């Protein structure tokens, strides 16, 4: 049961982009998939002619909005599934993740009293890194459906290069739908916030959030009363699989009218903690592409390394071109983040300081499932805000993993999801996502932090 | 006339309420640095849920009086 | 020291409008000015060629916005000086009254979560009725500068028909400026509310109003953050002086394409308590003109009389064409207003229920000055809201007397203006206006009443 | 451990505060129908100014705790 694509039988790069790109891919790359270099090459030839998932004008537009975030004048909300599955690439799932992001954005916008840039982990998040190459059941590790199968069989965990095309096909389908949803009635702010006032009515913790959901309702009605009457959701994934990102590269006149290389698998991509080798091919790939890029910074980050990233990835001091995504865990952020900020801020580069309160607070549960505690996530964002407020720098955004489904993958929250509940609805293919109820809860709380 | 009888029972209940609330602030502040002294979180979510429940008897303004006490104790989020 | 206008040396009404108008002016008219009918006739001939103060398209537009008020979907704010003086017809005074109205409108708009229609007592409020024809100092009574002089001399209190032209000339000058102010930066909502946050900072009662001035600030910033970036102030005066209103009549195709008579001395006019003779010429003048009209209803009003007004002034059931302006005083509104509402509402006519908490709460002070207590004004609007909420009808607006000056004409408020203060800044030419501080205070409080 | 010591001094201060505030409501309600029994106004402006001043010690949240008590006593304006 399978379909079949023909292998073809694009214009040459200017010599410098040819060289820098070939130079960049020559360098070592962690966590890449093992599969025949000639099969991967067949895939990349398919992917080199397909209609792009994004287009350059949209990436330039995001670069401009992200510059406003960098400069303290807007706020970045990045969210979505931890790992996208070809299995769940369905309208109800996409719609509920779009809805979830749009809801959090209204709340965050009112809290920040400034615009929120919405970026979804969607339309390409089909690949993850693995600390160990053999998993709990002695099997080859699952690396995301761009690589192998979540199914726990020896045959499913084989790295299949055809999943490159299967990943693009799913990606541009989900993107088509995202485009359609965000230009439909789903985007209307008044519609989107009624979903939030529903949440307050039906939630156990409605009381904690009702005053604010009502303040927002009055802000929206205030708009209408003044004579006002859409949405932009950008695509992002971790750029982990260089074969994929290579194929999706397209050449176009850029911010300066000279030809640049845009990675059109998404609008923005981030290198993760296990792949940010400073002299590696990931970081060097990031130096050839025009896209906004981000870098995960965990607890072993030094102010001086952080600065080297800033000087390599933001060579031209383009505010908002580089995002630095902090994930230290709550007990470490207040101590570790300030020195990094002070030294980076001192260079004169305007980075976006994005908080990631998820990948620093995971812990195996007493049930066998890997989970995260709501109260620890809150604490790190809070701690992240405390540190930026102390320094006078901009808390530029968050980076959360969520679904529009009432899964039970994270503890606590309004539902006091306990360790014996994490088995009732553990849908995720990788890390524990906050269900929709905990998504909005956090958005409300982060909105409170944004206020004064 | 005669209204000033209770405008002293009011004046009493208020500086009294003020005194109680003047204390509850530091009692939370105490639990504050306490729990945080052991790598603990600044806030506890289900607990503030419990405080909010406490004043529900007061009606719809209950939760919003609770949230004032909470702000007085553990401060404003993100600051 | 005086200027001089030449007396001229307009098209005929359709016969029916000729008849109904002549019929209407034939009826008795209270409180009209005594002056030679041939001099008044000279004035009216001047005034019959002058450029209008308003134009029909603007009155039709106000009729439509007032229909939304009638129907429960907007709110009427009517305010300004009690009596306009040719003396104070100056830019700083106009600017401060425009600013005062625009400020109250932002506050009221956020409170009502629906649009506010702004109507100023301006550009014609040059005439008042007098209960007695001889005043405190045994002198002929001052009736507003359209008639005679506030100056306390036997010669100043003579009724001078030339003050008809002097009143139009002042009116269209103030209107010209109002038009210019409302299409300038003064109209910007964000600018206008910063004036309100100033008030909270500098007021003794800032604490009472700071939470809400901040909620509004966040509503305005929310607008901007969503991608938004002017004002309409209509003119009204009491139609007291039939000679004046006669001259300012102009003929134009109306709501139905057939020719109607518009009174272009203003956009809307109201008959007052001492002139609403049901078979009088005032009420009958109101039946020939297309303008929105209002009627003051004091404590001797019967549900059945109120209904007769509704059936005469709103013959075609045009929602919002008729406003019923309640002024009963706080101790009487809760008891007297409900029966009037119940019977009027029962006719199927959609009137605007406007509250007037001023002309039912005046009282001579122990200093000789006539004053009003802030707390009594609040109580009647409050009482007015209590009654409409109980009945399920629409609290459609207020009708206040104000200035943009820090006069001391009303007691209480944030400044605890006492009876010994009413002599420090008693500027008014007739009744005690709320200074700007008490204006906004009330707007904040009435906004609280509008909330739920 | 040992944190639950004050999480009972909190629990005490709260149902105590709740009790005081449970009363102050009707004491205002009493002055309410009282003053109104003689053609009096529902609210007194300079008095609510005085209540707001009472809790100023608490800082910026003082006025907003005061205004809750006021709403609990003399209700929501316009209702
Ligand atoms: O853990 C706690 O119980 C204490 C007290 C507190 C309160 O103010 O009531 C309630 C919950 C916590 O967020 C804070 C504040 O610490
Ligand atoms: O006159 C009064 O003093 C009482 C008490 C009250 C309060 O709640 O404190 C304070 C002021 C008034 O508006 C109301 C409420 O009546
Ligand atoms: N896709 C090519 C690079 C390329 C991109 C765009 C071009 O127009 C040309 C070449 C590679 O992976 O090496
Ligand atoms: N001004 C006239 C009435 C009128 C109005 C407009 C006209 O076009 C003609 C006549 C009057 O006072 O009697
Ligand atoms: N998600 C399914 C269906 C699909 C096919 C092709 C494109 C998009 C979706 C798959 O991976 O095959
Ligand atoms: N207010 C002055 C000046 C003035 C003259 C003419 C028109 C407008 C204003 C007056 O009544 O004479
Ligand atoms: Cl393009
Ligand atoms: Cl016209
Ligand atoms: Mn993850
Ligand atoms: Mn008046």
């Amino acid at each position: 049961m399978n379909w079949t694509v023909d292998i073809p039988i694009l214009p040459p790069l200017p010599t410098d982009l040819r060289t820098r790109l070939d130079a960049a891919l020559a360098k070592p790359a962690a966590q890449q998939p093992t599969w025949p270099a000639d099969q991967a090459l067949a895939m990349r030839t398919v992917l080199e002619s397909v209609p792009p998932v994004t287009v350059p004008s949209e990436i330039v537009r995001l670069q401009e909005q992200l510059a406003q975030v960098a400069k303290g004048e807007a706020f970045l909300l990045q969210g979505g599934d931890c790992a996208e599955t070809f299995m769940d690439n369905t309208e109800p799932h996409i719609r509920g993740n779009v809805r979830a992001l749009l809801q959090m954005a209204v709340v965050l916008t009112y809290g920040a009293s400034m615009p929120v840039v919405k970026v979804a982990r969607i339309a390409g998040q089909y690949a993850k890194p693995r600390s160990a190459d053999i998993d709990a059941l002695g099997l080859r590790s699952y690396r995301g459906d761009m690589i192998n199968g979540f199914a726990p069989d020896a045959a499913a965990r084989e790295h299949d290069p055809s999943r490159l095309v299967r990943a693009y096909a799913n990606a541009s389908a989900a993107m088509n739908l995202v485009r359609a949803l965000t230009s439909s009635g789903l985007a209307s702010l008044h519609l989107v916030h009624d979903w939030n006032r529903e949440f307050v009515r039906t939630s156990p913790a409605g009381a904690r959030y009702e005053a604010l959901a009502t303040e927002i309702d009055r802000g929206l009605r205030f708009m209408s009363a003044c004579g006002v009457a859409t949405a932009e959701i950008y695509a992002s994934h971790e750029a982990l699989v260089l074969d994929y990102e290579r194929a999706m590269l397209r050449l176009s006149d850029g911010d300066d009218g000279e030809p640049q290389l845009f990675d059109l698998s998404a609008h923005t991509v981030w290198i993760g903690e296990r792949t940010r080798q400073i002299d590696g091919a990931h970081i060097a790939f990031a130096q050839v592409i025009a896209n906004p890029v981000g870098v995960k910074l965990g607890p072993n980050m030094t102010p001086e390394l952080a600065v080297e990233y800033v000087e390599r990835l933001d060579p031209h001091n383009k505010p908002g071109r580089l995002t630095l995504v902090s994930r230290m865990g709550n007990h470490k952020v207040r101590d570790l983040l300030p020195p990094i900020v002070e030294k980076v801020q001192a260079t004169g580069h305007q980075v976006i300081w994005q908080c990631d309160p998820m990948h620093g607070n995971t812990h195996e549960s007493s049930t066998g499932f890997k989970t995260r505690h709501f109260d620890r996530i809150v604490d790190e964002v809070q701690g992240f805000f405390e540190v930026h407020r102390a320094l006078g720098t901009h808390p530029g955004g968050i980076h959360v993993e969520i679904t529009g489904e009432n899964v039970t993958e994270c503890l606590g929250g309004a539902q006091d999801i306990s360790e014996t509940d994490l088995a009732g609805r553990y849908e995720t293919a990788c890390d524990p996502r906050l269900n929709t109820q905990q998504s909005l809860e956090l958005a409300f709380l982060v909105a409170e932090m944004l206020r004064d | 006339p005669e209204i000033d009888t209770l405008r002293e029972e009011i004046d009493r209940l208020d500086a009294e309420i003020l005194a109680l609330v003047k204390r509850r602030a530091e009692v939370s502040k105490a639990i504050g640095k306490a729990r945080m002294a052991s790598g603990g979180t600044r806030l506890v979510h289900s607990r503030e849920m419990k405080v909010i429940e406490r004043y529900s008897e007061l009606g719809p303004d209950g939760k919003d009086l609770a949230i004032l006490l909470l702000r007085l104790g553990r401060g404003r989020l993100g600051h």
